[PDB]
């Protein structure tokens, strides 16, 4: 099971994004596609030797190298491919380009964990849940300052002002800062209705044809 | 990554106002006996 | 008796509103209480002979007379009750009011017919599903730019042109033309899903004890 370095990318309900790093520039486009550019300059003009184009299921990954190696000074835009092309599935995909793709995969990880998927407006706070599931990160705004961010392992905790705390583990610190314990306890609230949400509206959205069920905000701002 | 009022509300909230101006007024008039 | 012509009123869910006019002032506020307030002018300045105040459920009703020389002083927002004040259940408020409650009433059915519940964006349009149950009014904006109205009685089609129609029954929208049945099957199509949609939510909050599930917004302008 070589592909267990990590599972294909879901580029899916995310907006288009570019980050630009020293050697590689990630791109998310509209029809959702990642796009890994290997980048490099002479005399402070940039180009690219290197294009992975990746679906927005991870599945298919494309491989051309721009202007037949010669590279394409750099746009903010990746070029399209020519016809000459290399093709590969997931599972199949060559020994090489895994520091690629998979550069992209963690990046796409990152988006989905700042992309908010369901917005829960209470009486009091602003519940919401990430698309990076499984492991879905939820943020909650109290607007007289308080916040609490639960993910992998760290649930944390802001005092209202510029102030903060931490947690790790849920047997010890639960029990702490009870006139605040009354946070979490309402955050697991609202955390498990935003996860009832998402399973009821996932299986009706699994149902049928039409547009996708996702994004959604519930409720008005108090 | 959210928006406020678009034609669609603009619109909706003009069509509510000309609703409430036709609601009738004279329903509010007193003394039935 | 009252209730022989009407049905307690519910003003839930919907924002706050104030309506200015020659005879009174009605208005729903920040707690969803339903205020009726009949006003008088004098002096140049409008003076206040009555205030019915409804609650969100449209069960009680509270009618005070700040009976006072000159009346009450109008102003932005709803007068603190007298001394000399009433409440009744609906069924018990008296022969007298009864005029009034029916227009507040309507008032409040006018808002939930122009009040979201279900915002949903389709690849071809903005569908939008409102509040006043049963059998809500279903308004569907394509980008295309034609608009489509469903009642409980009407279907109401206005092409790009502006050209505008009322269709009836189902014999009247038989009568078409076979390409702007695809403008109405796809709001069909849409009008069920919300009301699928609808109904699924709705039963989950009835398992809740928490803010209101709407309005929703699902998916967005692409």
């Amino acid at each position: 099971t070589l592909r267990s370095i990590t599972s294909p990318l879901v580029a899916h309900r995310l907006k288009p994004i570019r980050q630009k790093t020293k050697k590689a520039v990630v791109s998310i486009l509209d029809s959702e596609e990642v796009c890994v550019e290997l980048v490099k300059e002479y005399a402070s003009q940039e180009y690219v030797k290197e294009v992975l184009q990746i679906s927005s299921d991870g599945n298919t990954i494309t491989i051309y190298y721009p202007n037949g190696g010669r590279g394409f000074p750099l746009a903010d835009r990746p070029p399209s491919p020519t016809d000459n092309i290399s093709r590969y599935s997931f599972d199949n995909l060559p020994e090489k380009y895994w520091r690629k793709y998979q550069y992209a995969s963690r990046f796409v990880q990152l988006v989905r964990s700042k992309s908010p998927k369901i917005t829960y407006f209470t009486r009091y706070a602003k519940c919401i849940l990430m698309e990076n599931s499984p492991g879905a990160d939820f943020e909650v705004w109290f607007y007289d300052g308080v916040k609490i961010h639960k993910t992998e392992d760290f649930i944390q905790v802001i005092e209202k002002t510029g102030k903060s705390y931490t947690l790790k583990s849920e047997s010890e610190v639960n029990s702490l800062k009870e006139e605040i314990k009354m946070y979490m306890d309402h955050a697991n609230e609202g955390h498990r209705i935003c996860l009832a949400l998402e399973s009821i509206i996932s299986e009706e959205e699994r149902k049928t044809r039409s547009a996708p069920f996702f994004p959604i905000i519930i409720g008005r701002k108090p | 990554e959210d928006e406020e009022y678009d034609e669609e509300d603009y619109e909706r909230e003009k069509e509510l106002q000309q609703l409430l101006t036709d609601l009738p007024h004279d329903m509010l008039d007193d003394d039935l006996s």
